[PDB]
């Protein structure tokens, strides 16, 4: 390599640093589908978006990557778990959505 | 509008035309590749 | 003698 | 007919290629790409909000952009270099100047005014492009002044692609309805249209000459249609993939036809016979985008997986 | 974008000092600083050198351990703290910044120096250093290197600099034949591997001075003598 | 006529068996997989190390039966070596597994280093260099004093203390800090996951079935296989044990059993992980 190549490589290492701590601060996020209108609310040190939404091909093509869906993934009621529920709400979502996170990993480390 | 035979060949003839510069059909030399 | 060491033996 | 002709035509026989490059910087999905006109610069976005610029041949990042809102669906790369597009459910396309004084990247410009989301957009030139909309139309636009200039309305169900000719002068696009249009960039006409499938049009792209077009669709099937002729072609299904068909991209002459399908993979068609000619298989969940460089030397993959390979 | 520096002045010999700069206007934290000096008769000659992060410094072979180069990114601040000061280091001191990705442009902005006064090695040639010139005229400049700077990626690293008088060098082209921004495009470069030229193709006013060639290749960076041109 | 027999047949049994698991399991992650990860390259390991050990078990095989070592000296030198690298590889990788899992399940953001592949590498080249050097008395004090088997250690003149420090040294670190790790690791995973799920929904099924399950498996199969060897030898270096032929047909067995737990690891580890049940049918 010449010196101009070594300090492009830094630079890139230090990209890969930088996007390494923004994911790091992504990972206290969630995505409760809902189903335009979005409601933002943190509980208990974890943040919640709630997305409120015609096709079945719209919704497939851009949402089935989100956590645990509520109806008011999982399933939370107002690998597919389904909680129901009726302040005491958003405890209860906070619960469905760590548990579903708990599963996920435990997914990701093949212990399922 | 033409007929699909012309149409055709024309397609034909393009698709031949180009057939020699297409690094995908034809292999590329690993020395002249820059994914290597 | 060597019984049974680590595996192994001769002839014990 | 097309078979009858192409029957002599002797085949293409296996085609074989591994990934060269694996590039790693992206921690969702990825949903869409573009290559730079160098053909070594390429651009990705991501549903983690970034916009990352790669050095294909060394996997170096060159730039990470980051975005206002991380839902996207689309890219854009300015033939000149100088600028970079994205857009997706904020309805808006917002334009990036890669070259400041300051040393960093900044937005150029916000462009307002469709009423649907935004599916697909292609620099024509620093200071026009033409967008696609939910709104069964499309626009050009002025981004000097942040203006529409023309509107190409005429389609019933939304718009999901997008191709812009050699020339740029003409356009097809197609729709959920299962229809592809021909547009007049500087007389905002349809020339001509196009009909025979019968799910929504997920992909479409054209042949290297400007004289056809390719039509995947989300029922498994593609079609060749013509611009003189007026009718498709050809056919390119098989009873054991019955899926979508999320990409769609030719090669440098036309022979070869790339695709992706929600199966996790990208069947290799051939273009003059119906024939399949290869597989792609290197990714863990399904493919989204698939590009094709100027040069004809590699082919990205980015993929639901977060990763993008260079096959070769 | 400004690079001012300050201290300097009038030092005994052997008793430490501390040069500063300030830079405002750009994002300094994604620019890696350099140090160059030239003596009140001679050339430009590359102190030292510090990247972006603090990741990696350089020093010069004939300063190396008395010198020493920091910068502070939240102050925007680059300091030269130096010691064990001798008759031959009495020069005015330029600040210089450059950026390293895929096509980018290192040595764009020069800043003002400070005069300060005291009571292996790639070697280059412009021993060419009295031409005149005419107004509406061409004339090229010549560079040879010791060694060839091509580079298997391509790349060949050489650059070009004017120091009108009374001012701070700016960047002419870079990597032997990109034109900086701001430049005329009446200034072009070629030549093949240990043997460069600049080209002019007008020779009207302000394109008076002298102008320098450099390498980027080896660490220890290497400025040509200089090349003066007179009315 | 009973022990001349039956030991070899076993020994060949449990390791084409063992051989026949690890190299599926290695070619189905080999092949069938193609996005990065850091498992697959923790099972990858393991069963590299499960395979290796399978391939010197054979020489132990034929020594123990002929009562001689047609060998010679270098390949004997070159068995017990390779034998103790991949049993204490084996056994630390699976250590490291278990210390992996609990930092996915209990400490996640962790990409730093828990994700970041080079890392697991890193690691995975470490515990076996590690290996290598716990094994080095072994490879040193090995040698022929006779023709006839003496495939042995060539211990110095205080043979009794030397002897004894290598046994409990080897037993101590070998099957103590193993055992306590994974049992501290997958009781915190459980205790977890038990209190996650009961916390939300009167859930049950998968508090039940897998995380109770697969643990207990893990660790009832390593204690089960690893403790007849490690309490033989322990006595055998205490108290003296009987010469007659007809006992030394037990001893064959105890030595073999770990060769089957070598075998029965991948059929889970790889085998019984939903990314590959579901990532391949």
């Amino acid at each position: 390599l010449s010196a101009e190549d070594k300090a492009a490589v830094e630079r890139s290492k230090m990209i890969d640093r930088n996007l390494r701590e923004d994911g790091e601060k992504a990972a206290r996020e969630v995505k409760l589908l809902l189903l335009i209108v979005e409601t933002h609310f943190t509980f208990k040190d974890l943040h919640f978006k709630m997305f409120d939404v015609s096709e079945r091909k719209k919704w497939i093509h851009c949402f089935e990557g989100v956590t645990a869906i509520i109806f008011c993934t999982s399933i939370i009621l107002f690998t597919k778990e389904i909680y129901t529920h009726f302040t005491k709400n958003v405890q209860f979502v906070f619960d469905a959505v760590t548990d579903v996170i708990i599963k996920n990993n435990l997914k990701d480390c093949g212990l399922f | 509008r033409i007929k699909v035979s012309k149409a055709a060949a024309d397609l034909m003839a393009y698709c031949e035309a180009h057939a020699k510069e297409d690094p995908l059909l034809t292999p590329v030399p690993a020395s002249e590749n820059p994914f290597r | 003698c060597k019984n049974f060491f680590w595996k192994t033996f001769t002839s014990c | 007919t097309l078979s009858q002709i192409t029957n002599n035509i002797d085949p293409v026989g296996r085609i074989q290629m591994r990934t060269r490059r694996t590039l790693r910087g992206h921690l969702a999905k990825i949903y869409a790409m573009h290559w730079g006109t160098d053909s070594r610069l390429l651009v990705s976005a991501s549903q983690d909000g970034k916009l990352i610029i790669w050095d294909s041949y060394t996997t170096n990042k060159v730039h990470a952009i980051p975005l206002r809102s991380s839902w996207v669906m689309t890219c854009a790369y300015a033939p000149s270099g100088n600028y970079v597009a994205c857009g997706g459910l904020d309805n808006i396309c917002s334009i990036y100047n890669l070259k400041t004084r300051e040393g960093n990247v900044r937005v150029s410009r916000e462009l307002a005014g469709h009423t649907g989301y935004l599916s697909c957009c292609r620099f024509l030139d620093d200071n026009q492009i033409v967008t696609s909309s939910g709104d069964t139309t499309c626009a050009l636009w002025d981004i000097e002044t942040g203006q529409q200039t023309t509107t190409f309305t005429g389609h019933t169900g939304d718009v999901m692609s997008l191709s812009l000719a050699p020339d740029t002068r003409l356009f097809v696009s197609g729709a959920c309805d299962a229809s592809a249009k021909l547009w007049d960039v500087r007389e905002g006409m349809c020339r001509q249209t196009f009909t025979g499938h019968e799910s929504d049009i997920n992909a479409i792209c054209f042949f290297p000459n400007g004289n056809a077009f390719a039509t995947g669709s989300d029922d498994a099937t593609c079609r060749l249609f013509d611009l003189r002729a007026d009718q498709e072609l050809m056919t390119y299904s098989h009873d054991n993939i019955i899926c979508g068909i999320t990409s769609v991209s030719f090669s440098k002459s036309g022979r070869l036809l790339l695709a992706g399908y929600d199966d996790f993979n990208c069947n290799v068609w051939d273009a003059l016979k119906a024939d399949r000619a290869g597989v792609l298989a290197g990714h863990d969940n399904r493919v989204s985008c698939l590009g094709v460089t100027d040069d004809g030397m590699a082919v990205a993959t980015g993929s639901w997986d977060s990763f993008l390979k260079i096959w070769n | 974008v400004q690079l001012v520096e300050s201290g300097g002045g009038l030092v005994q010999p052997g008793g430490s000092r501390k040069l500063s700069c300030s830079a405002s206007g750009f994002a300094f934290s994604s620019f890696g600083m350099h140090w160059v000096r030239q003596a009140p008769e001679k050339g430009l000659e590359w102190v030292a050198y510090i990247s972006s992060g603090s990741g990696t410094i350089y020093y010069a072979d004939t300063v190396k351990g008395r010198f020493t180069i920091s910068r502070d990114d939240p102050k925007n601040t680059l300091f030269l703290q130096m010691t064990s000061l001798r008759s031959e280091d009495t020069a005015m001191y330029y600040c210089v910044r450059s950026i390293y990705y895929y096509g980018s442009s290192p040595f764009d902005f020069w800043g003002q120096g400070t005069t300060l006064t005291v009571s292996s090695d790639i070697v280059m040639t412009q021993a060419t250093s009295s031409v005149p010139v005419t107004p509406g005229e061409s004339v090229s400049i010549s560079c040879r290197s010791s060694k060839s700077l091509l580079h298997s990626n391509g790349n060949t690293y050489l650059y070009w600099f004017l120091q009108r008088p009374g001012q701070s060098p700016q960047l002419l082209i870079y990597r032997m034949s990109n034109l900086a921004s701001g430049v005329p495009d009446r200034f072009s470069g070629s030549g093949s591997g240990t043997a460069f030229t600049l080209t002019i193709s007008r020779l009207e006013a302000e394109d008076v001075g002298v102008y320098y060639c450099m390498q980027h290749l080896e660490y220890p960076l290497t400025f040509g003598a200089g090349t003066k041109l007179e009315l | 006529a009973v022990s001349g027999v039956l030991i070899p047949l076993v020994y060949l049994v449990v390791c084409v068996v063992g051989l026949l698991g690890n190299s599926l399991v290695i070619y189905v992650v080999l092949r069938h997989t193609a996005s990065p990860s850091v498992t697959n390259v923790y099972i990858l390991n393991l069963a590299l190390a499960d395979e290796l050990f399978m391939l010197g078990l054979p020489f132990l095989a034929a020594q123990n039966a002929l009562s001689y070592w047609p060998f010679g000296s270098l390949m004997c030198r070159l068995v017990m070596a390779v034998d103790g690298i991949n049993q204490f590889t084996s056994i630390f990788c699976l250590t490291v597994m278990s210390v992996d899992r609990y930092l996915a399940v209990v400490h996640p953001t962790r990409s730093a280093r828990w994700r970041t592949a080079p890392v697991a590498r890193t690691v995975s080249a470490a515990v076996w260099v590690a290996s290598a050097v716990v094994v080095l008395p072994v490879v040193v004090f090995s040698g022929v004093p006779r023709g006839m088997s003496t495939c042995h250690m060539q211990w110095p003149e205080p043979a009794a203390a030397w002897r004894a420090g290598f046994i409990i040294y080897t037993a101590a670190l070998g099957f103590f800090g193993p055992l306590l790790v994974i049992c501290l690791c997958y009781l915190l995973i459980v205790v977890k996951v038990r209190s996650a799920g009961r916390r939300v929904w009167a859930r049950r099924r998968r508090s039940e079935r897998r995380v109770t399950r697969m643990v207990v498996a893990v660790v009832a199969l390593f204690v089960l296989c690893w403790m007849p060897f490690y309490v033989l030898n322990i006595v055998n270096v205490v108290c003296p044990l009987p010469e007659e032929p007809a006992f030394f047909g037990l001893y064959f067995l105890v030595v073999a059993l770990p060769y089957a737990n070598s075998c029965a690891n991948p059929i889970l580890y790889g085998f019984l992980s939903y990314r590959f049940k579901q990532g391949f049918r």
